[PDB]
């Protein structure tokens, strides 16, 4: 029952770096640099 | 918060646009104030007897002004 060890472990390093590209989708304060 | 949208180019097409607008226009913008001065100033013949012993030109049996010409 439930997940194995390399399962688990997997999971949570593709959870880790799926965050942290969720997160640097973000956008920062001056981001649309319009032209005049 | 915001978010970055991932989406595909839009400056080609709408590079395209703009110059498609810009050549129809540029040479279709004169054509159209030309029709309106002809219209108003020059304007269409009206129908009238062919005067005595007179025979008319070819062209002069339309009423348009352009199709005249
Ligand atoms: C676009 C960019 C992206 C690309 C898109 C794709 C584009 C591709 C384009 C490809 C190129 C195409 C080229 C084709 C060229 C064809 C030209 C042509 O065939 O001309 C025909 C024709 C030419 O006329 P004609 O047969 O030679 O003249 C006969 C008469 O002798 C004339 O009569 P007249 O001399 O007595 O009339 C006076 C004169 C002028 O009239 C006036 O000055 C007065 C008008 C009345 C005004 C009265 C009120 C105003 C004043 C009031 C306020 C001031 C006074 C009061 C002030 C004090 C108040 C107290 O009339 C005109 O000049 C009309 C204007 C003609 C313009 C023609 C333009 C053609 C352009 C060709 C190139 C295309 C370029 C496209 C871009 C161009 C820019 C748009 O022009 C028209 O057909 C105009 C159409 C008018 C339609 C009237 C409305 C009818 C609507 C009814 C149907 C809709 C009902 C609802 C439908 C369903 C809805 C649900």
């Amino acid at each position: 029952s439930g997940y194995t060890p390399d399962e688990k472990l997997r999971l949570q390093q593709l959870r880790e770096l799926r965050r942290r590209w969720l997160k640097d989708q973000e956008l920062s304060p001056r981001e649309p640099v319009l032209p005049p | 918060k915001r978010l970055f949208i991932i989406k595909p180019s839009g400056f080609y097409d709408r590079r395209f646009l703009k110059l498609m607008r810009f050549y129809i226009l540029l040479t279709g913008i004169p054509v159209a104030i030309g029709i309106t001065l002809v219209n108003v100033f020059i304007g269409e013949a009206e129908l009238a007897d062919i005067p005595e012993g007179y025979v008319p030109e070819h062209w002069e049996y339309f009423k348009h002004p352009i199709s005249r010409w």
